[PDB]
């Protein structure tokens, strides 16, 4: 499956 | 948790703790540094 985008990375 | 390249595993409500890298422009599952 996919995850989230290309992204800067997330904590909470 | 000791990354391949030093990018950063997160927890997302999909129940997952996704690898992402700036290095690699992706996305990525899984634990890479297994």
């Amino acid at each position: 499956t996919p995850p989230p985008a290309y992204l800067p990375p997330e904590d909470p | 948790g000791p990354l391949p390249d030093g990018w950063e595993q997160a927890m997302t409500q999909d129940g997952e703790i996704y690898y992402i890298n700036h290095k690699n422009k992706t996305t990525s599952w899984l634990d890479p540094r297994l």
